[PDB]
């Protein structure tokens, strides 16, 4: 059986729970001559996985008192009564043999809000609840527990001070929680003690603890599938990928390739997301030192092709954040009245990761800057745009939730969302020339069979105002030669490597895909501050 | 057993329920001698949590009469004739004990509109109560009181003269109106010489009848809490402050905002908009006397209308944790539904709640998404929007009571908002955030740090008088630029400094990628007013 | 351009509920 042991993980919303019940009977003495009741009645919110259900089972057997277990729906039923009298036949038995704990679960299911709902015994399942917990001389001896994961389906003359009063919240633990949950759900599996769980409490972070007990049985199955004796991190590393936590469930971003080595060239702008992302998760002591807010999310802006959504996939797979991948006007609906709770739930499900990252691709379909200067079109969806606007700064404070965008051009773009706070970082990125264009083809060749030593120079030189996506199809069409010869190894392919053979076909063939008159909209900006403006 | 001196908030609603139930029967030769036969109960209603069971509580010790409880869906039964057959064998269980008083509790589960219900056994039910009250010849003496939440959902064939006289509503306390409350609810406790109840009483607003009974419950939990390091106690004030954080919503428990504050020091520069914005709250809510000596409503609408940049969201949470009065926060759009009755519905239950919890302060960030109500049907604007805006300018002055709500709106679009909500009784309190000027550029830098060492023998005047024409939040990219190479600088191996000393060096790199958000064309359009 | 503005329910027939009158 579980008990106060198991129950670990959580401080602050644990004591509010063991004083409320086990304090008034373990010391009835202090609560006489005060004046004052003791509380007689717990709710719990929260997200859906903590465990709201699991500690009523945990002070069932601590206590020592008796206990009554009821369900949501166990009680109603058709032939009308009953569904009130099995309510009432569970509060006497719980009346007799003081003290008598009772455990009833499922509120978001049954008594709801009663007029905002159609339903004929629903009006008399919340009304009969009410005058059982605090009618004519009522509560004498039985105390009420309940856990519920929507706090606003429930009837608000329900947590009023007579039925469930102090409220508590038992929300994800971040601020050092996830690392007792691993102690706990471990002590009874056997461990090789090889490695630390410091380093791994801090890989994940949108997870709820049903979850850390779902990476640990991922662990278990991988350990008796390669051994077909204890476990290894082997083991949970492969429970750190395909995680997919029950917060996140909705959006899977686990499909792409590894990063870090094929962008090159960039230097800047890569090093840029790593001073971002990495910042507050791994040294979060560095900014309460200083007491400052940390930066915000990055934009990118520029050609076409140039490496702007594999940059984000970048911060995908490398960093130890969560991600959440929005494709372009995904999130937009056809009824009038959803067409901001997608903009709503995919940042409600931000928040309590914290923290993560998430991407917004195509941004010209997304902004739509203002709908009172376009008439010439007939927009005037200015609805989605300003729920994004009170999502990413908003009203509530912050938690460590990164927004990235890229388009192609910033001036259809809002400048109430180009401010920081929001937004703040707008780097252009540059196209290559005679510095950037050799650390590509190294880059992008990488997992690549080679020939002996050839110059790359050369393609640098010739090619002159190319883009990234332009430098693909210039080796692409080389591999695509390169098999020609294999069809030909019929009656074994003896070059398991690339020679030229292209150049001469594929390097006169110099398609590019951005004009010269569609390339001075992208030089025009020109940020007007300069340096050179300190203190003398 | 409780009393009528256990017992308060209204006054005049008590005396005619004493009136009632406790007159006719001490005193019966005023009703024979002249006029007619005196009225039975009543049905109580109002908001839940205001003394409503605890009233009829006292009338069943002080009268001394044969008293029956009687709950709503306690009496049920799966037999075709045991739904009706307990209410009608209790009804003449008190007519034989004359006289006697009836409570009938939640008569809203047996008493719903029968027009509206449609195939059930309920309707032989509330039926039965027609001919039960007040039938052929069965009402001598009894009389039956109920207490409910609910009256719209109760059929009119039951509240005549014959069965339920008056709609007593007992609603929420006012000024000197709820300190009575508080102080027969802490009596049976020991209490210190400090503390003062009239205090206690001008910072709670929407506590009505449990809600402050819960705040001396919650202030008692917190004196045992800090005693488990036989012995008597005193509460002395230091937890009436610490349960006055969280013990106000419940009604307006679905609208808690938590946990923002800036203390009314970290906003700089706007000297006098935050004496006007204060002004508007701290005069109706502390000087009550004033404003009805004069006989004038005071000013309630304030609407923000600048760039966006120069600090207007944040500055509502200014407001929400440094005055006295509640809160409801709307996050743009973040109520509007696709089922026709919700999305104008929804403005209705949140301005009556807020009209509940008097004073308060409710909030509306981003009204270009609710204000849009002369363009339609205008391609893609789509048409049958103009109902959420119609039903805003119904709960703003609309054909309701002056209960001194205010409403602050946030826009940075002043020219797409309704000019039928910008009026006077609406949105009277117009007032326009400019960029800070050089002057006001030295009070910005120190109220956003307000924690890091300054370098001492550093001066932050050269930032005020120079990157002219840039908004409050382009400032705050700066001193964030400065401390992202100030953890730079300190992330190495520190086999450097283990204090964070931010020096020149690092504000020399974050005034080259500064860029100014507002631009040159866009700010033509705030100035073309000139109001 | 057009965009629903409504679900409109305009369905659910409820619940029931018997009366068992017992036999002798
Ligand atoms: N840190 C933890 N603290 C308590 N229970 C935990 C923890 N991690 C996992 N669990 C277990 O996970 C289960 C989830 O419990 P509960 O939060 O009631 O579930 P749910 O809210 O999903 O219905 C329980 O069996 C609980 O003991
Ligand atoms: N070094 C590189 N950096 C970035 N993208 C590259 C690079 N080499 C090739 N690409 C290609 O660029 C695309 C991703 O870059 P990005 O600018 O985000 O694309 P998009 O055209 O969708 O904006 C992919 O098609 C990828 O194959
Ligand atoms: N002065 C007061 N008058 C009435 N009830 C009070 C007072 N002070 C505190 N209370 C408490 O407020 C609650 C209101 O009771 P009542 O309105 O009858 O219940 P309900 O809201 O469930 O219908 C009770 O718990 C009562 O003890
Ligand atoms: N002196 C200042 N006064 C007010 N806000 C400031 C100041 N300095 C920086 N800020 C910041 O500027 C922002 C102003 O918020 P607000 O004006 O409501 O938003 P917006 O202008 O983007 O609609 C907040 O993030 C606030 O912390
Ligand atoms: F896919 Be990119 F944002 F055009
Ligand atoms: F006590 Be009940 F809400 F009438
Ligand atoms: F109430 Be008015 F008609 F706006």
């Amino acid at each position: 059986e579980v008990g106060y042991d198991d129950i670990g993980g959580c401080r602050k919303q644990m004591a509010q729970i063991r004083e409320m019940v086990e304090l008034p009977l373990r010391h009835p003495q202090l609560f006489k001559a005060i004046g004052i009741k003791p509380p007689r009645g717990v709710l719990m919110y929260g997200p859906p996985g903590t465990g709201k259900t699991l500690m009523a089972r945990a002070v069932a057997n601590e206590t020592g008192a008796f206990f009554f277990l009821i369900n949501g729906p166990e009680v109603m039923s058709k032939m009308a009564g009953e569904s009130e009298s099995n309510l009432r036949k569970a509060f006497e038995e719980a009346e007799k043999n003081a003290p008598a704990i009772i455990f009833i679960d499922e509120i978001d299911s049954i008594a709801p809000k009663r007029d905002k709902t159609n339903g004929e015994v629903e009006r008399r399942v919340v009304s009969q609840l009410l005058t059982l917990m605090d009618g004519m001389k009522a509560r004498s001896n039985v105390v009420v527990i309940a856990a519920t994961n929507r706090p606003n389906s429930i009837d608000p003359a329900l947590r009023r001070f007579g039925r469930f009063d102090r409220e508590v919240d038992i929300g994800i633990p971040d601020a050092t929680g996830r690392l007792e949950v691993l102690r706990i759900h471990t002590k009874n599996m056997k461990l090789a003690d090889d490695v630390d769980l410091e380093a791994l409490a801090a890989e994940t972070h949108g997870y709820v603890g049903a979850d850390i007990a779902s990476l640990c049985s991922e662990a278990a199955m991988q350990q008796i599938r390669e051994k077909m004796l204890g476990v290894t991190m082997d083991n949970f590393r492969f429970a750190l990928g395909n995680s997919n936590p029950s917060a996140l469930r909705e959006t899977v971003v686990e499909s792409v390739n590894v990063t870090w080595d094929d962008v090159g060239g960039l230097d800047e702008i890569k090093e840029e997301l790593k001073e971002t992302v990495e910042y507050p998760v791994l040294h979060p002591d560095q900014y309460t030192k200083f007491g400052l807010s940390p930066s915000k999310g990055v934009l990118f802006y520029g050609p076409p092709g140039t490496g702007k959504t594999l940059l984000a996939k970048a911060v995908a797979t490398e960093v130890s954040a969560n991600f959440i991948s929005v494709k372009g006007p995904e999130l937009l609906s056809m009824w009038y009245g959803e067409s901001e709770s997608n903009i709503r739930d995919i940042f409600d499900k931000a928040r309590a990761a914290a923290p993560t990252v998430v991407f917004l691709d195509e941004l010209d379909s997304i902004a739509k800057a203002r709908g009172g200067s376009l008439g010439d079109a007939g927009g005037a969806s200015d609805r989605v745009v300003n729920q994004l606007l009170t999502e990413m700064d908003g009203m509530n404070a912050k938690k460590n939730v990164f927004v990235i965008g890229a388009t192609n051009r910033p001036d259809q773009i809002d400048p109430a969302i180009l401010r920081p706070g929001r937004l703040d970082q707008l780097i252009y990125v540059p196209l290559p020339d005679e510095n950037a264009r050799l650390s590509i083809l190294n880059a992008q060749l990488r997992k690549t069979p080679l020939e002996p030593g050839l110059e790359l120079t050369a393609i640098a030189k010739a090619t002159q105002g190319f883009s990234g996506a332009d430098l693909l199809y210039i080796v692409q069409r080389a591999a695509k030669y390169a098999i020609k010869d294999s069809i030909e190894a019929h009656r074994v392919d003896p070059v398991p490597y690339i020679t030229k053979e292209h150049f001469a076909e594929a390097m006169k063939t110099a398609k590019r895909s951005v004009s010269d008159a569609e390339l001075r909209r992208y030089e025009a900006y020109s940020q007007q501050m300069k340096a050179s403006r300190g203190q003398f | 057993e409780v009393g009528y001196d256990d017992i308060g908030g209204c006054r005049k609603q008590m005396a005619q329920i004493r009136e009632m139930v406790e007159l006719p029967l001490r005193h019966p030769q005023l009703f024979k001698a002249i006029g007619i036969k005196p009225p039975r109960g009543v049905l109580m209603y109002g908001p839940p949590g205001t003394g409503k069971t605890l009233m009829a509580r006292a009338v069943a010790n002080e009268t001394g009469a044969f008293f029956f409880l009687i709950n709503g869906p306690e009496v049920m039964s799966k037999m075709a004739g045991e739904s009706e057959s307990n209410l009608r064998k209790a009804f003449e269980e008190a007519e034989k004990n004359a006289p006697a008083i009836i409570f009938i509790d939640e008569i809203d589960s047996i008493a719903p509109k029968r027009d509206k219900t449609n195939g059930e056994v309920e309707r032989r039910v509330v039926s039965q109560l027609l001919t039960l009250m007040d039938g052929m010849k069965a009402r001598s003496n009894v009389v039956v009181i109920a207490a409910t939440n609910r009256p719209n959902s109760i059929d009119p064939a039951l509240r005549r003269f014959g069965r339920f006289d008056r709609e007593v509503d007992i609603g929420i306390p006012d000024a000197t109106g709820r300190l009575e409350v508080l102080r027969i609810h802490t009596k049976n406790m020991k209490l210190a010489d400090d503390v003062d109840l009239e205090a206690l009483a001008a910072e709670t607003h929407g506590y009505v009848g449990a809600d402050i009974a819960s705040l001396c419950s919650e202030a008692a939990m917190q004196q045992i809490r800090e005693k488990m390091d036989l012995d008597s106690l005193g509460v002395t004030m230091d937890n009436f402050r610490f349960a006055l954080g969280n013990s106000n919503p419940s009604a307006l428990r679905e609208t808690v905002v938590e946990s923002v504050n800036v203390t009314w020091d970290d906003v700089g520069g706007l000297d006098e908009i935050k004496e006007e914005l204060k002004e508007t709250v701290e005069y109706p809510v502390l000087h009550p006397d004033q404003y009805t000596k004069f006989g004038l409503s005071p000013s309630k609408g304030v609407l923000f209308y600048g760039p966006p940049g120069t600090g207007k969201t944040l500055l509502a949470k200014a407001v929400a944790t440094e005055v006295s009065a509640n809160f409801i926060s709307v996050k743009g759009p973040e109520l509007l539904s696709m089922w026709y009755g919700e999305s104008e519905s929804n403005i209705r239950d949140i301005f009556d709640k807020a009209r509940a919890a008097a004073p308060t302060v409710v909030f509306l960030d981003e009204l270009d998404s609710i204000a849009k109500a002369r363009g339609g049907s205008l391609g893609d604007a789509g048409g049958a929007s103009d109902r959420v805006v119609n039903q805003l300018l119904t709960e703003m002055d609309g054909m309701n009571a002056k209960k001194n709500v205010f409403v602050i709106g946030a826009t940075n679009r002043p020219d797409q908002i309704d000019p039928a909500i910008l009026r006077p009784g609406r949105l009277d309190q117009l007032i326009y955030v400019p960029l800070p000027d050089e002057n006001a550029r030295l009070s910005i830098l120190n109220a956003q740090l307000r924690k890091t060492p300054l370098e001492p023998g550093l001066e932050l005047t050269a930032i005020a008088k120079a990157t002219q024409g840039f908004s409050g939040a382009d400032l705050l990219y700066i001193v964030q630029r400065a401390a992202k190479y100030a953890i730079k600088d300190s992330i190495e191996a520190h086999r450097v400094d283990p204090v964070p000393y931010i020096t020149k060096e690092h504000f020399a790199e974050a005034m080259k990628t500064a860029k100014r958000s507002v631009s040159d064309a866009e700010l033509r359009r705030y100035e073309a007013y000139s109001q | 351009a057009a965009a629903a503005a409504a679900a409109a329910a305009a369905a659910a027939a409820a619940a029931a509920a018997a009366a068992a009158a017992a036999a002798a």
